């Protein structure tokens, strides 16, 4: 029947600088006459939404997408990978990190 | 401006798509399984996408059309800018409406009863279609003939007149002649500088190279008319045209009817490779494998995996209401499906191809915007798929899959046999798909009075076609108008010119792929290089016009009938022998009637 809870932006004057967030929802107008407002010719709401039936082809059907970007600003510690730990051994010459 | 409309189409093209998808989402689920509510929840959903449409048809009358300099959002406007009607007056509007449905059912309620017994009334495709495909009697089928248009055709004479009238005002009022310009609007393609195409060139086109394959339609008509008198003696004068009562069907389109009373040699068996399937267990996912597997041996792509569940390749073991014609349907978003009713023989084993083939075609331009997600003309979409049927006839294809045994050896006798079914199909439809798209034009254009649209209709299919009438018709039968094309309003051209590009795809990728010997045993199987080509071609959709198009693979810009005729010639070589004798040619004054 269509999950259409899942909403894209088509349209804005400028595009974005890098990780730039618009969610406002201010009335594009594509022509020269205004508005006053309201929808119209050149004149067009800026959200449009997914339509998603599960009967879909790839390329089509939904993914859920994790972007990461690591940062360095200015911190002492931060956190990071896991460090694994190999078996302790006793009495024997050895080469250690702890 | 033009930055106005380059916004707008990012609106339509993503508000259409999804009132598409559903659209032709209720048309699949209601013909894979007929009820009565199905029916009204395909009307409403058909008729959200009917005034979606025409919403946004009078869009583009806001926008000025030739300000524009990028040619493709140049070609997406002037489609949907098309009004088609919508300018007349609206009980005028009606009026065409109450002709058209009118139309449509008194093709389909064409009921036939016998003289000797009016109870037993028979429709056009029950008994009627049997009478004339394989009873073999004279005087039964003159009266299945007569009967058939005099009681359907009489009857949309009074109905197609007047809409012949009020089809070309409004043409007239898109700035055209008649609605014969109208049609030929499809291939028309304007400033490109060197691929341009005009509308009237086509009848050029097609005048030039009809009056080039004579030969041969005279030499087909020659031989068949020297094998008619065996069935039919003392019917046929051997110097005169053909009566139009035993040409296989009703209107003798097709001549497949008649390879059995004209084979080259009846006892030599012709491959039907429907045992062999049988003994070893081929069910319908094994018809299917071999097909995609062939496609992939080109160098073509997998099926898309949701093409397997989604389709149906069977009809369902329920007692299932479903109507069953194999289409390829396209619904969008990537999903595209086959339907049919599979029984496991080698002529299943044919359209198994046929079908898939337009479905990488239409999983070739799924990167295009939506206004240009067909093929490249009208005649591209069922020629690109008829050449991988050919591919199928082949001897040594089917020996390579392991269904033919290996010591079989191709005699010549049986190659005069198989191109000789082929030339009943291809050749034989040709001077009947021109014969009725001159007439229709002629008619359309106005250069016929009514009074006489009978009267030179009966002419040109004496003279082009060799066709002689059983019975004399005076203006009251609409001879024409008994056709299905004919009488549901659809553009006949589309059917010519199919033929000729499918052998200009043929030889070109039988070229490309190295083969030697004569054209009808080259094979494309196993090659790359002829996968390459032919892709080239594929994913343009209508993005290109087609004169770019036709010349990516062949390197030509108009059709080409010289491919066409190297298919024949081993059988021209032996056609030859067979009119020492008799006479290549038809007087079209005698009648068998006259007498
Ligand atoms: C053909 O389709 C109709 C409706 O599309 C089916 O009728 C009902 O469909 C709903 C689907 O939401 C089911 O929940 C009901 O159980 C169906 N009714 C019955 C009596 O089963 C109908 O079943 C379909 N035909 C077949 C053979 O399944
Ligand atoms: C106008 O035509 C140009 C090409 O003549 C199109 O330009 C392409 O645009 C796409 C994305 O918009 C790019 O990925 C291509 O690299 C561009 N190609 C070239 C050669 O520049 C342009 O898209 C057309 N305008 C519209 C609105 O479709
Ligand atoms: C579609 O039909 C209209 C007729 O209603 C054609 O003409 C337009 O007519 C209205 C008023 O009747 C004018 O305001 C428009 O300016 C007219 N259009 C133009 C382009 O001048 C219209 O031309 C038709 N469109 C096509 C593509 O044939
Ligand atoms: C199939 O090929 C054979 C071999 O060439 C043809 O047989 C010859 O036909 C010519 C033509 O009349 C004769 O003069 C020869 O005497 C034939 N030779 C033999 C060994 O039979 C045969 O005609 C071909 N068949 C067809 C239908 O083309
Ligand atoms: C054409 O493709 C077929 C399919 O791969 C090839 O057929 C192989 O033929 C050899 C010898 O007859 C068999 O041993 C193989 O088992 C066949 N392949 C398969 C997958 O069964 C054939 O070799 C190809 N043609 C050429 C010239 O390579
Ligand atoms: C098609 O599917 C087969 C499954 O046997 C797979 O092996 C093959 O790689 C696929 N084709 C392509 C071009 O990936």
């Amino acid at each position: 029947g269509g999950n259409y809870n899942y909403l894209y932006r088509l349209f804005r004057k400028s595009n974005l600088k890098p990780f730039e967030r618009d969610i406002s929802t201010e009335i594009y107008q594509a022509g020269s006459t205004p508005c006053n407002g309201v929808e119209g010719f050149n004149c067009y709401f800026p959200l449009q939404s997914y339509g998603f039936q599960p009967t879909n082809g790839v390329g089509y059907q939904p993914y859920r997408v994790v972007v990461l970007s690591f940062e360095l600003l200015h911190a002492p510690a931060t956190v990071c990978g896991p460090k694994k730990s190999t078996n302790l051994v006793k009495n024997k010459c050895v080469n250690f990190n702890f | 401006i033009e930055e106005q409309a380059k916004t707008f189409l990012d609106k339509f093209n993503h508000e259409a798509e999804d009132l598409f998808y559903q659209s032709s989402l209720a048309s699949w689920n209601y013909n894979t399984n007929i009820t009565e509510e199905n029916v009204q929840n395909m009307n409403n959903a058909g008729d959200k996408w009917s005034a979606f449409l025409k919403e946004q048809s009078t869009l583009a009358q806001m926008y000025p059309l030739q300000e524009i300099q990028n040619l493709t959002v140049k070609l997406q406007l002037q489609a949907l800018q098309q009004n088609g009607s919508s300018v007349l007056s609206e009980d005028k509007s009606k009026r065409l409406n109450t002709i058209l449905n009118t139309m449509s059912t008194i093709y389909s309620t064409g009921k036939v009863c016998n003289p000797d017994n009016p109870q037993e009334c028979l429709l056009l495709e029950p008994g009627l279609n049997e009478i004339m495909a394989n009873s073999l009697d004279y005087n039964e089928r003159l009266w299945a003939w007569e009967s058939w248009r005099s009681e359907v055709g009489k009857q949309l004479r009074p109905l197609y007149e007047e809409y012949v009238v009020l089809k070309n005002e409004m043409a007239r009022a898109n700035h055209y002649e008649d609605y014969g310009d109208y049609w030929r609007g499809d291939y028309e393609v304007n400033g490109v500088d060197g691929y341009d195409y005009s509308r009237g060139q086509l009848i050029e086109d097609v005048e030039h190279t009809f009056e080039e394959i004579k030969p041969l339609y005279e030499h087909l008509h020659a031989y068949v008319r020297a094998k008619l008198m065996n069935a039919y003696p003392s019917y046929i004068s051997p110097i005169g045209c053909l009566p139009a009562h035993l040409l296989g069907d009703m209107w003798g389109r097709f001549w497949t009817n008649l390879y059995s009373l004209t084979v080259p040699f009846g006892q030599k068996p012709n491959i039907d490779v429907t045992d062999a399937m049988v003994d070893q267990a081929w069910d319908a996912q094994r018809i299917f494998k071999e097909a995609e597997k062939f496609f992939v041996s080109v160098g073509l792509p997998n099926m898309t995996q949701g093409f397997w569940e989604n389709s149906m390749l069977t009809d369902p073991g329920n007692v299932q209401k479903a109507v069953c014609h194999p289409t390829a349907w396209d619904l969008g978003k990537g999903d595209f499906r086959i339907l049919m009713c599979t029984k496991v023989t080698m002529d299943d084993f044919l359209t198994a191809h046929h079908e898939m083939g337009h479905i990488q075609y239409d999983m070739a331009y799924a990167a295009q915007p939506f206004l240009l997600r067909n093929g490249a003309n009208e005649g591209f979409h069922e020629a690109v798929g008829e050449i991988m049927s050919l591919s199928a006839a082949t001897p040594k294809h089917l020996k390579s899959i392991g269904l033919l045994s290996p010591d079989f050896q191709e005699d010549n006798e049986t190659e005069i046999n198989f191109l000789l079914k082929q030339a009943l199909t291809i050749v034989g439809t040709l001077p009947f798909t021109y014969m009725l798209e001159k007439w229709r034009w002629m008619v359309f254009k106005g250069e016929i009075p009514k009074d006489q649209w009978m009267k030179k209709w009966w002419e040109m299919k004496r003279e082009i076609v060799g066709v002689v009438e059983p019975v004399p018709h005076d203006e009251t039968y609409c001879d024409p108008a008994s056709l299905f094309h004919v009488s549901n309003d659809y553009s006949f051209i589309r059917y010519y010119t199919r033929t000729l590009y499918q052998f200009q795809f043929q030889e070109a990728l039988c070229q490309a792929a190295k083969h030697e010997g004569p054209l009808h045993k080259c094979d494309i199987s196993n090659s790359t290089e002829a996968g390459q080509k032919l892709f080239n071609m594929l994913r343009l959709g209508k993005s290109e016009p087609w004169t770019l198009a036709l010349e990516n693979v062949v390197g030509a810009k108009n059709m080409n009938v010289r491919p066409l005729l190297n298919y024949f010639e081993p059988l021209f070589t032996w056609l030859k022998d067979q009119n020492k004798n008799s006479f290549v040619g038809w007087s079209t004054d005698w009648s068998p009637y006259a007498d």
